């Protein structure tokens, strides 16, 4: 279930706002994304983020 | 940028920050109407800012235009970086000592050579903490084989790593698509590292030179 992997950053070094799933939380929180090589649980908005990991 | 200083208000004309509701990138400006940044930065909406240095408060000397075009590098590999470079179109040209353009390099830079980087993003190795204000760092080129050695088989001919070995000063998240400019000229662009001024990690940056033909004929025709 890559809803419950941690959120990942990545190497590039750009300050994007994403959501990911924080299963500890039950909820979408955001964190900074760098630009590039996403893993799944990195979301556009919260609502993408509720319905694809909302309730993991 | 982790371990730098403060630039100073607009000493740093061609600095721009690209702003999708916050600061998400930097740029440099090359020419009344052109941005170059990173690939990495390309997002719909980009609202560039010219003559900032406190990005939170109006100060009076900024330009804020919205894009028009934002024209990706048609090589650009999302997965190994390469050719992490990106031209932006203003909607309408700037009005040019606050905000200025920077020169495009004629040649190469060598190893040893001392570069200014600039930008908004991450002052602390670990931890968060952006600064309002923006941000410098002298840094040198390294070669490229000491490159490679701090990044087996992930540095291509179009990247160049700059810093210190020791760790401790380097770009961080925030700071992506802005200048690396020695000698006046432009010579990289802040693309990516392992983490921040860790460490034998330095920054790795898009050797510009090697895109010169490709951005001036990119400008030329739109
Ligand atoms: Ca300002």
């Amino acid at each position: 279930d890559f809803c419950l992997e941690p959120p990942y950053t990545g190497p590039c070094k750009a300050r994007i706002i994403r959501y990911f799933y924080n299963a500890k939380a039950g909820l979408c929180q955001t964190f900074v994304y760098g630009g590039c090589r996403a893993k799944r649980n990195n979301f556009k908005s919260a609502e993408d983020c509720m319905r694809t990991c909302g309730g993991a | 940028i982790v371990g730098g200083y403060t630039c100073g208000a607009n000493t740093v004309p061609y600095q721009v920050s690209l702003n999708s509701g916050y600061h998400f990138c930097g740029g440099s400006l090359i020419n009344s109407q052109w941005v170059v940044s990173a690939a990495h930065c390309y997002k719909s909406g980009i609202q560039v800012r010219l003559g900032e240095d406190n990005i939170n408060v109006v100060e009076g000397n900024e330009q804020f235009i919205s894009a028009s075009k934002s024209i990706v590098h048609p090589s650009y590999n999302s997965n190994t970086l390469n050719n992490d470079i990106m031209l932006i179109k203003l909607k309408s040209a700037a009005s040019l000592s606050r905000v200025a353009s920077i020169s495009l390099p004629t040649s190469c830079a060598s190893a040893g050579t001392q570069c200014l980087i600039s930008g908004w993003g991450n002052t602390k190795s670990s931890g968060t903490s952006y600064p309002d204000v923006l941000k410098c760092l002298k840094a040198p080129i390294l070669s490229d084989s000491s490159c490679k050695s701090a990044y087996p088989g992930q540095i291509t001919s179009n990247m160049f790593c700059a810093g210190y070995l020791e760790g401790g000063k380097d770009s961080c998240q925030g700071d992506s698509g802005g200048p690396v400019v020695c000698s006046g000229k432009l010579q990289g662009i802040v693309s990516w590292g392992s983490g921040c001024a860790q460490k034998n990690k330095p920054g790795v940056y898009t050797k510009v030179c090697n895109y010169v033909s490709w951005i001036k004929q990119t400008i030329a025709s739109n």
